[PDB]
């Protein structure tokens, strides 16, 4: 009865293009959290990397300045029920 | 010895089922170090403490209630393996604090719980 | 309820395996009782394998990681046992071997476990 | 199935009022040692005493010159199947 998802996901420095993010942990043991990005029109591949479970922020780069990004986020985390298994995700709107 | 294996269903089944009914309930309230899966290696630490200053008292007991305790229930009800998992699961994470925690607290834990149920009944007697 | 079977149905074999391994290997070196380790290290091998599997396949049947983990891994493994012959050690003023029994078993386990994901984690590659 | 009963129980020093005596370990994690002794014909208090299970000699004192001793050392030992118990007896008979 513990969600794995984090919270409270916002973008708290930002450059013409680069995205600052941060979020709430969740109070489970995670491993890495994985950082999906991609431009909100269309068909602009959603690009994706991880990091580590002791962080909590994470830098996004290469964005075209002016463009209304997607910046979704969940975790590969440890529970005792599951073992390794991946959360389900939060997201954000932020335009550069 | 096909009666000694009952034995090892019988106590071993209580042990896991009341590890397993423990580990859901409690678990996920601390996860730096799960205390389910410490209750129960404090618990069967505590039976088997006990259970060697009985035992040694009676030597005319059946090879059946021995086994079901601490084979059966102690071992079904103690883990290992599941208190691996959580260790390499906090190195991987990069939580050495409490993954070193982790494997202090179990393992003297477990040999308290094993020196009390042991000098409780020895001091008793 | 049929979780409940998962638990039982595990543990039962894990519980019978360490039951006959230790019986019939643990009276070979009183040092360090290998009956006790290897269902250990064998446990921590087999959960470190099944921590990497389950990732990838995420949408498997619940009930095979339960029995597996939380049963054959958990009934297969024990901690009592290790407590009582480190105790038993312990009592006996063996401290080198009381302390050599619990490094190797943690190390080794958490090795073990290691080694089993890490495994598992180069294959999928 | 290995045996818990030492071996070579043995006199190795006497005097007139004390014996040095020894024995081989059993197979099996000894906690302590237990040594009993007294007077052969069955008429004086049998006396016991522990001795660690790093040693496997011990000294009984206080003997009578010239009195022949009933001599039997037993263990305490672990064993997965049966926990704690005690060992049967090694018994010997020495005149002092
Ligand atoms: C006694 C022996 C002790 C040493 C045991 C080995 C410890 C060091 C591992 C080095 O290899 C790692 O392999 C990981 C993959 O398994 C990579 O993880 C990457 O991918 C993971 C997911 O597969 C993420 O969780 C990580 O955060 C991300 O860095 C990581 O880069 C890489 O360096
Ligand atoms: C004495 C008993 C020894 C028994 C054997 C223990 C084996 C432990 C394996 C740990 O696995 C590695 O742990 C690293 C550290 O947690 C992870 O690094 C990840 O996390 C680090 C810190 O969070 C980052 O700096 C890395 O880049 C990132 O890959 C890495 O992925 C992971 O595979
Ligand atoms: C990491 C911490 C884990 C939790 C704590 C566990 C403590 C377990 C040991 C307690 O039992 C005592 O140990 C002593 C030492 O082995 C024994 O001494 C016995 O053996 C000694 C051997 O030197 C003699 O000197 C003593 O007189 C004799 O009583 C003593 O009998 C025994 O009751
Ligand atoms: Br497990
Ligand atoms: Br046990
Ligand atoms: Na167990």
């Amino acid at each position: 009865s513990v969600s794995s998802v984090p919270t409270k996901l916002e973008v708290v420095a930002a450059t013409p293009t680069s995205l600052l993010i941060s979020w709430d942990a969740p109070a489970v043991t995670v491993v890495h959290y994985v950082i999906t990005y991609g431009e909100t029109g269309g068909n602009s591949p959603v690009q994706e990397f991880t990091v580590p479970g002791s962080k909590s922020t994470a830098t996004i780069s290469g964005l075209k300045p002016g463009v209304d990004y997607t910046i979704t986020v969940y975790t590969m985390y440890y529970s005792y029920s599951d073992l390794y298994s991946y959360s389900s995700p939060i997201s954000i709107n932020y335009r550069t | 010895m096909i009666k000694s294996l009952f034995a090892v269903i019988i106590g071993g089944s209580v042990g896991c089922t009341l590890r397993w009914l423990l580990s859901t309930k409690f678990n996920s309230l601390f996860p730096n170090l799960p205390p389910g899966t410490l209750v129960v290696n404090l618990l069967a630490g505590l039976i088997i403490g006990t259970a060697l200053a009985y035992f040694l008292r009676q030597p005319h007991l059946d090879p059946f209630w021995k086994l079901m305790i601490t084979t059966g229930l102690c071992g079904g009800l103690s883990t290992f393996s599941t208190f691996s998992v959580e260790v390499f699961a906090l190195l991987q994470a990069g939580n050495y604090i409490w993954a070193l925690t982790s494997v202090l607290v179990h393992v003297i834990g477990s040999l308290i719980m094993t020196a009390l149920g042991f000098f409780i009944i020895t001091i008793l007697f």
